[PDB]
C-alpha cells in the first residue's frame, strides 16, 4: 500500500512528471551555429520533422544535409532504422549560408 | 523458437511482418509501429505459423 517499502520516497531525485516515451528529443546542430532544442512525436516518417526545420530554414535538396548516423537516408520511411528512444542526434553540413554571403 | 508473422495487431489493425505477443498482459498483440510508439516491452515471445521468405 505504501510507496516503498522501506518507507517514503526522496520524491527530490524524480523532479515532474513527464511521459518522455511518446515524444523525443530531436535536435540539429550545423556547423555554421545552429542550436535547436525540442521534442516531436516519434509516429511518422523523420520527415515530419526535418521538413519543418528544412523548410522553414532551407531545403537539403542542395547543401544542407541530414546524417542520422553515419550515412544518409529517404525520408519516406519511418520502419527502416529510426527506432529512436529518446536522444535523436541528427548531424548537418553547411556549405553555403544561401544567402547574404556571395558563396 | 522462430517463425513466419501472420498475425495481426490490435491497436491499429495493420499486421506487419512482424509480431509479438506480451504475455503478463495475455490476449495482447503489438505490431512494429505500435510497439515502438507505445514502447511496451513485457517480455514478449515473437509467435509466427507461415513461410518466412
Ligand atoms: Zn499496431
Ligand atoms: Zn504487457
Amino acid at each position: 500500500g505504501s510507496m516503498s517499502d522501506q518507507e517514503a520516497k526522496p520524491s527530490t531525485e524524480d523532479l515532474g512528471d513527464k511521459k518522455e516515451g511518446e515524444y523525443i528529443k530531436l535536435k540539429v546542430i550545423g556547423q555554421d551555429s545552429s542550436e535547436i532544442h525540442f521534442k516531436v512525436k516519434m509516429t511518422t516518417h523523420l520527415k515530419k520533422l526535418k521538413e519543418s526545420y528544412c523548410q522553414r530554414q532551407g531545403v537539403p535538396m542542395n547543401s544542407l544535409r541530414f546524417l542520422f548516423e553515419g550515412q544518409r537516408i529517404a525520408d519516406n520511411h519511418t520502419p527502416k532504422e529510426l527506432g529512436m528512444e529518446e536522444e535523436d542526434v541528427i548531424e548537418v553540413y553547411q556549405e553555403q549560408t544561401g544567402g547574404h554571403s556571395t558563396v | 523458437g522462430q517463425d513466419r508473422f501472420v498475425y495481426t495487431c490490435n491497436e491499429c489493425k495493420h499486421h506487419v511482418e512482424t509480431r509479438w505477443h506480451c504475455t503478463v498482459c495475455e490476449d495482447y498483440d503489438l505490431c512494429i509501429n505500435c510497439y515502438n510508439t507505445k514502447s511496451h516491452a513485457h517480455k514478449m515471445v515473437k509467435w509466427g505459423l507461415g513461410l518466412d521468405d
